[PDB]
RNA sequence: GGCGCAUAAAGAUGAGACGCGUUUUAGAGCUAUGCUGUUUUGAAAAAAACAGCAUAGCAAGUUAAAAUAAGGCUAGUCCGUUAUCAACUUGAAAAAGUGGCACCGAGUCGGUGCUU
């Protein structure tokens, strides 16, 4: 028999539904495996499949890249010291024998206890000369005299291990060093950017101002003060305050509507400053680069300090100082505690524990945690000067070693070292010669492009090599090889389009791009002016000739300048206004201006030939980051340069990338015409059509010529079929799982391949309550409507503006405390009675939009047809109507949808663009996995080449299968059971076969596959209603959903039935009957055992939690290397187990040590995972077990189901954890009354559908003392909690006269005692209860274990009772 | 951003949108306590008081185990000068292996606390991350 | 599902540098009192601490070295947290193969017929 497939694809779940033509699901005895009783399970063949979300591969990146820079840090240390490996056993043998012997207890350390000098007194001798490694360094910069060698290499391994951030780029010089030179940088980037009432501060002069010692909080009041600008929060003053660490915001400067918080401390700083640089538009970018770039050099200022003696050591010479600061100023706090308080001082220096000084050092604490601790103390002191001034400045109490000195310039370093390779030379033979090499090993920063040095032997390198022997820092030139890889690097790298594969994809500020987007843009603009009576586009020719006369001039051009620089100019055009761009352009030509600037030729970039050297310079300089390989690409393009730009033009830099390539804009053209997609996008005529609307397109060539090479040439391996799709990982994971699904699936049913597989996705509620989204843009608005209209609604009644969540007073103060059918007022508290009312009615579309519903009294006013309301309605509000436009009350669409009786109501192209907005699938998702499942089922052939299409893929949204389970009465909430993912699929199955059995002709727009044109303009009828199933049209109700209406319903009162039971329109075959579809769809979804599985997984991950602990006597810890003993040296406690094994064995229990015979579970971690199963009896009787059953060891990995007595399943998900999983059969009438009692006022439908739930719920009543002890016999079956149970009875009796709606809204959150998984705490009403996890582990030894399959449907039963 | 940062991000960002908005510094908390955090509270006072179930361990039942272990109890500091601390958990693997200790007992000062800390109902949004 | 100006966005993957943080050891702790061995004109004693412990008061208190997932072989200035996976029968691995169909019903699936 034929059948058909229904897939919901989810990121936990994935549900698979098989149905029949006649709908009823099978059911089909199927035959146990293994050595139990029951040889035969009888089960439904309908199901769904939930697993652990798949997580991405950042976390991995993130631990490999720390993983390599530790071994190139080691290396280092390495190098440094082989260089001092002969002249070091010179003067004591075994002194880096000891240097890498520092960590172990020293009963087991082979040397003596000190590493420096040896012995006992020079140590000491040596801390109390020196101080600290830094007073060390800036003691012997200055000293002619000559220094111990093992002192200069321990100063120097110190020198080599933090050496700063490489992020600025070549030397040191007062262009980029000091704050004053960046200031002026920004102020000449400010006043370039907007050239429009400027600020200059060529008067003050923050060199020394922002330079200062005081409190930043208070230096911008300061300069602000100096420089007058705009106010303390003015644009130039917030990007003053983002320079010196503290976070404005921007929704009162900008005149945005979101704010705006930005900060460099944060790793998100980037994440977040794109993500408000695309609220904003580009064209500020590159001055908040500036900003940073200005952050950091007063960061500088911070560190270094002493400018007297500054020569040759700026940097340990300066906070030594700083820990003299430190050192008489704690000793004056300590002096100022003794004297006033005598108690505190115990809790604050032999603390250990409370974030004071003992915990400050010896302990866990920070910076800030401390400042916050003696504020009150010290703030409450009599006598304090110079601490409370030095406390908001930051600079008390501060090590050495900051979370805040990441802002280091290697150079500083590098001149230190130069110095003190200088001030040695003459004294020793071999540093004398290898200064170079010395300062080589600190300065290399190992490229970009050159890759993971490899061998062969990686997954994720790439780079070439012109020798082979070992690579070092000494040669690194000579050895690697450049052109080559850089070659493999930008081809390696590149990102291929999904619009077109086997390309690269453009930079994101190309030329090409860039005209691509603007003629994008400006292809679906129009324009009014007095005499054409009716809106007009653009034409090409205009089109050019607004790119060449006001694009070129300035970056962002607003509607104003356009129709006074445009229409006034040379087109002697005055009354116009433009509804196409709204006030400005999003998209700019920002890199055209820059590289005016940069070349100051104008003839040069606005040349046509010169366009791939344009465009890969500016590839090449987004490519790139260092600065030797950015200079010799341009030394290609060095013959058109003039020496000038070569420090300039290499200065900016990009990020990001485009959309598309060149091959797929310039590239292909159309057979009839030969042209591209540009060459149309300027040049095309009169229909003024969109980009996306030609891929839109059916009729032109080149929709087509996409979906030619969006196929690959072989079929590949269904891996790397999934290697290039987009997406969460999660979804990858969902997508993969549900071809292995479909693929096991055809196998159990006979082995015959199906014929309609029918799949969707959704997900993705994060709205977050939507409470300032309305007045941010929408009831913001009726602000701007004081703009136009000048009735403050709200001085007369001020009401909040979180609370509009409720639809009809949001619709009410979104309808300007107006009608848009009669001129009246309305009553606020009378809302009840008046009547929500739709623009289009309920059998031409489906939506719930405010484009859609509006607010009235009464439907008469209306009018009296189902399409657009009267002329007059239209004609006497046409004057208002233009004001509520044009306060943008409303959009723009539905304005034009009331004034269609001046297109006659629905136009066929309106009709047309109904009947397919809703089928419209234009998720990309849905079109790979539909390309996916077809070349899998679907690959006989026939005589000829073209391929038998024998199953159909269908691809339906969410929106009709939501709308069929609302209508009919077939509810579902989230939280009863996971059945829902299920049952979910199973109506995607119905609606896809019955719209396609009921439908033959028009499935050849939502079925993946090469069919015809065949549009829909000549498929609904333009007159009355016309032959039943036997006419031409298709249909005329534009909703298609009114198929499955028993009797439709609409404003005007038709009762119109459609035929009760339906055949389809050219054939003549049943495909809905009434009496027998209903029935069965309410017997379906009521069934009580369907088949989920939670499928196993191996836990791979972390050996354990990533937190080593000080030392303790208990054995469960894990060492850190091998010989490190834990209860000396402690470290890594609770490792993951990654499957347990089941085990028979014997011990050696008792003084006798006598064999026992014992069956266990034995956790496995990850540790020694490769260790167990390179040789497993050899471990197992290493772990101490004797008499190993090699057939017997079972493999038990995290989430494997245990069934035992009265059908109790459990699922272990480590050694020492269990998750209920047995489900509810709760039937659909018990769902329907708890979803509908729910959601009292939520469900926005009919005042007769109001009073009929209402009147339902008051006499179903009956219904919550039937569910708790449906959930008492179920929970004291499957569960045996008592005492949590018992509670939640006397809370239950405890609030039995409450009202409907709230313990509705807390039944359905006390359902999560009894779902899957690990058991929760709950809120009910007051009484949140505890949680009870199963730990006893005793129980699953002697039940029975499924090993099930992946769908669930094949299975097979082992039992551990007689296994022995 | 690891797997737990930025949803650490955007879970300070909806405290900031449930209370009052003018939060200021988060803090610079390492990655070693974040990775290994079970439930992010958040609070007003700096005892915190620690959640606790039941279990039915070889007899021994109705008694009260306690299982989201601190690790990490910093503060952070909003516009202006209000104090909220923020207290990283950890789930307790304790498993049926024990000489009847070290698996996490009542001790009945957390059991008054926890019953004075559900009476006032000071928790503000307790979550799970990973 | 929010398709939200009716569009539909774009998505993941990979290279480099930090700066932290954590944990042991090294930075001879001091004074006073009370417990543990020995010395001594000696009979255990008479008592000197050289060391160890506890209890109170004082002193400083910042910095280093090592490791930063056990380690592995392919010995590299590489690799080890993601995608990959029910059993069973083959196969080193890859990959292949392993399960009867209707009807009446429904408390996690049951019952009946026909049949290799």
């Amino acid at each position: 028999k034929k059948y058909s497939i229904g897939l919901d694809i989810g990121t936990n779940s994935v549900g698979w539904a098989v149905i029949t033509d006649d709908y009823k699901v099978p059911s089909k005895k199927f035959k146990v495996l293994g050595n139990t009783d029951r040889h035969s399970i009888k089960k439904n063949l309908i199901g769904a499949l939930l697993f652990d979300s798949g997580e991405t591969a950042e976390a991995t990146r993130l631990k490999r890249t720390a993983r390599r820079r530790y071994t190139r840090r080691k290396n280092r240390i390495c190098y440094l010291q082989e260089i001092f490996s002969n002249e070091m056993a010179k003067v004591d043998d075994s002194f880096f024998h000891r240097l890498e012997e520092s960590f172990l207890v020293e009963e087991d350390k082979k040397h003596e206890r000190h590493p420096i000098f040896g012995n006992i007194v020079d140590e000491v001798a040596y801390h109390e000369k020196y101080p600290t490694i830094y007073h060390l360094r800036k003691k012997l910069v200055d000293s002619t005299d000559k220094a111990d060698l093992r002192l200069i290499y321990l100063a120097l391994a110190h020198m080599i291990k933090f050496r700063g951030h490489f992020l600025i780029e070549g030397d040191l010089n007062p262009d980029n060093s000091d704050v004053d030179k960046l200031f002026i940088q920004l102020v000449q980037t400010y006043n370039q950017l907007f050239e429009e009432n400027p600020i200059n501060a060529s008067g003050v002069d923050a060199k020394a101002i922002l330079s200062a010692r005081l409190s930043k909080s208070r230096r911008l009041e300061n300069l602000i003060a100096q420089l007058p600008g705009e106010k303390k929060n003015g644009l130039f003053g917030n990007l003053i305050a983002l320079s010196l660490g503290l976070t404005p915001n921007f929704k009162s400067n900008f005149d945005l509507a979101e704010d705006a918080k930005l900060q460099l401390s944060k790793d998100t700083y980037d994440d977040d400053l794109d993500n408000l640089l695309a609220q904003i538009g580009d064209q500020y970018a590159d001055l908040f680069l500036a900003a940073k770039n200005l952050s950091d050099a007063i960061l500088l200022s911070d560190i270094l300090r002493v400018n007297t003696e500054i020569t040759k050591a700026p940097l340990s010479a300066s906070m030594i100082k700083r820990y003299d600061e430190h050192h008489q100023d704690l000793t004056l706090l300590k002096a100022l505690v003794r004297q006033q308080l005598p108690e505190k001082y115990k809790e604050i220096f032999f603390d250990q524990s409370k974030n004071g000084y003992a915990g400050y050092i010896d302990g866990g604490a920070s910076q800030e945690e401390f400042y916050k601790f003696i504020k009150p103390i010290l703030e409450k002191m009599d006598g304090t000067e110079e601490l409370l001034v030095k406390l908001n400045r930051e600079d008390l109490l501060r090590k050495q070693r900051t979370f805040d000195n990441g802002s280091i310039p290697h150079q500083i370093h590098l001149g230190e070292l130069h110095a003190i390779l200088r001030r040695q030379e003459d004294f020793y033979p071999f540093l004398k010669d290898n200064r170079e090499k010395i300062e080589k090993i600190l300065t290399f920063r190992i490229p970009y492009y050159v890759g993971p040095l490899a061998r062969g032997n990686s997954r994720f390198a790439w780079m070439t090599r012109k020798s082979e022997e070992t690579i070092t820092p000494w040669n690194f030139e000579e050895v690697v090889d450049k052109g080559a890889s850089a070659q493999s690097f930008i081809e390696r790298m590149t990102n291929f389009d999904k619009n077109l594969p086997n390309e690269k994809v453009l930079p994101k500020h190309s030329l090409l791009y860039e005209y691509f987007t603007v003629y994008n843009e400006l292809t679906k603009v129009k324009y009014v002016t007095e005499g054409m009576r009716k809106p007009a586009f653009l034409s090409g020719e205009q089109k050019k000739a607004i790119v060449d006369l006001l694009f070129k001039t300035n970056r962002k051009v607003t509607v104003k300048q356009l129709k006074e620089d445009y229409f006034k100019k040379i087109e002697c055009f005055d009354s116009v206004e433009i509804s196409g761009v709204e006030d400005r352009f999003n998209a700019s030509l920002g890199t055209y201006h820059d590289l005016l600037k940069i070349i100051k030729d104008k003839d040069f970039l606005d040349n046509e030939e010169n366009e791939d050297i344009l465009e890969d310079i500016v590839l090449t300089l987004t490519l790139f980051e260092d600065r030797e390989m950015i200079e010799e690409r341009l030394k290609t393009y060095a013959h058109l340069f003039d020496d000038k730009v070569m420090k300039q033009l290499k200065r900016r830099r990009y990020t990001g990338w485009g959309r598309l390539s060149r091959k797929l804009i310039n590239g292909i053209r159309d057979k009839q015409s030969g042209k591209t997609i540009l060459d149309f996008l300027k040049s095309d005529g009169f229909a003024n059509r969109n980009f996306m609307q030609l891929i839109h397109d059916d009729s032109l060539t080149f929709k087509e010529d996409i979906q030619k090479a969006q196929v690959s040439g072989q079929g590949d391996s269904l891996h790397e079929h999934i290697a290039n799709l987009a997406g969460s990982p999660a979804i990858k994971k969902g997508i993969l799982q549900t071809v292995k699904v479909v693929d096991e699936l055809v196998k159990v049913m006979g082995r015959h391949k199906p014929e309609n597989i029918v799949i969707e996705m959704a997900r993705e509620n994060q709205t977050t309550q939507k409470g300032q989204k309305n007045s941010r843009e929408r009831m913001k608005r009726i602000e701007e409507g004081i703009k136009e209209l000048g009735s403050q609604i709200l001085k007369e009644h001020p009401v909040e503006n979180t609370q509009l969540q409720n639809e009809k007073l949001y619709l009410y103060y979104l309808q300007n405390g107006r009608d848009m059918y009669v001129d009246q007022e309305l009553d606020i508290n009378r809302l009840s009675d008046y009547d929500v009312d739709h623009i289009v009615p309920q059998s031409f579309l489906k939506d719930d939009s405010i484009d859609n519903k509006v607010l009235t009294r009464s439907d008469k006013n209306r009018g009296k047809s189902d399409n657009v309301p009267s002329e007059e309605v239209v004609k006497k509000m046409k004057n208002y109507w233009r004001q509520l436009l044009n306060a943008k009350l409303i959009t723009q669409r539905k304005f034009d949808n009331l004034t269609k009786a001046e297109r006659g109501g629905l136009s066929e192209l309106d009709k047309a663009g109904f009947i397919k907005r809703q089928l419209v699938e234009t998720r990309q998702i849905t079109k790979h996995v539909a390309q996916i499942l077809d070349s899998r089922m679907n690959t006989k052939y026939d005589e000829n080449d073209k391929l038998i299409r024998e199953v159909k893929v269908i691809t339906l949204k969410s929106k009709l299968v939501s709308d069929f389970r609302k209508d009919f009465q077939f509810y579902k909430v989230r939280e009863i059971n996971n059945y829902h993912h299920a049952h979910d699929a199973y109506l995607n199955a119905v609606v896809g076969t019955a719209l396609i059995k009921k439908y033959p002709k028009l499935e050849s727009e939502f079925v993946y596959g090469d069919y015809k044109v065949y549009d829909v303009r000549k498929m609904i009828a333009k007159s009355e209603q016309e032959i039943g199933k036997a006419t031409a049209k298709y249909f005329f109700y534009s909703n298609i959903m009114n198929f499955f209406k028993t009797e439709i319903t609409l404003a005007n009162g038709e009762i119109r039935k459609r035929p009760l039971i339906e055949t389809n329109g050219e054939t003549g075959e049943i495909v809905w009957d009434k009496g027998r579809d209903f029935a069965t769809v309410r017997k379906v979804l009521s069934m009580p055992q369907v088949n989920i599985v939670k499928k196993t997984e191996v836990q791979t991950g972390g050996f354990s939690k990533e937190s080593i602990l000080p030392k303790r006597n208990s054995d469960k810890l894990i060492a850190r290397k091998k010989d490190w003993d834990p209860k000396k040296y402690g470290g890594f406690d609770s490792p993951t187990v990654a499957y347990s094994v089941l085990v028979v064995a014997k011990v050696e229990k008792g003084k006798s040590k006598k064999l026992k015979s014992v069956k266990e579970l034995l956790g496995i971690t990850i540790m020694e995972r490769s260790s167990f199963e390179k040789n497993p009896i050899d471990f197992l009787e290493a772990k101490g077990y004797k008499e190993v059953k090699k057939d017997l060891i079972i493999k038990l990995p995290k989430y494997s189901l245990f069934e035992l007595e009265n059908g109790r399943k459990r699922m272990l998900a480590s050694a020492g954890e269990l998750q209920k999983g047995n489900e509810l059969a709760l039937p659909s009438k018990y769902v329907n009354f708890l979803y509908l009692a729910s959601h009292y006022e939520k469900l926005k439908g009919s005042p007769e559908d109001n009073e009929q739930k209402q009147l339902f719920v008051e006499q179903h009543k009956h219904y919550l003392d039937e569910i708790i002890e449906q959930i008492s016999e179920f929970s004291k079956r499957v569960i045996l909690a008592d005492a949590n149970l018992d509670k939640v009875l006397s809370a239950y009796n405890k609030h039995r006269d409450k009202p409907i709606r709230e313990q509705a809204e807390n039944i359905i959150h006390l359902f999560t005692l009894t779902n899957l998984g690990a058991p929760a705490a709950f809120k009910y009403f007051d009484t949140t209860i505890d949680r009870k996890r199963y730990t006893s582990t005793k129980e699953v030894l002697d039940a029975t274990l499924i090993h099930q399959s992946i769908t669930g449907l094949y299975e097979t039963r082992i039992d551990l009772s007689q296994l022995g | 951003m690891t797997t737990a940062r930025k949803k650490f991000y955007q879970a300070i960002s909806e405290f900031e949108a449930m209370t009052g908005k003018d939060v200021e510094r988060t803090p610079q908390i390492a990655d070693e306590v974040l990775n290994d955090a079970e439930y992010i509270a958040f609070t007003k006072t700096e005892k915190y008081a620690l959640y606790l179930c039941t279990s039915n361990v070889e007899g021994l039942e109705d008694r009260y185990f306690l299982d989201e272990e601190c690790l990490d109890s910093t503060f952070l500091e909003t516009e202006d000068n209000e104090t909220y601390y923020i207290h990283f958990l950890q789930e307790t693997e304790f498993s049926e292996d024990d000489n009847e200790d070290e698996l996490p007992l009542a001790t009945e000062e957390q059991i008054e606390a926890y019953d004075k800390q559900e009476e006032l109902k000071a928790v503000i949004l307790k979550k799970e991350l990973n």
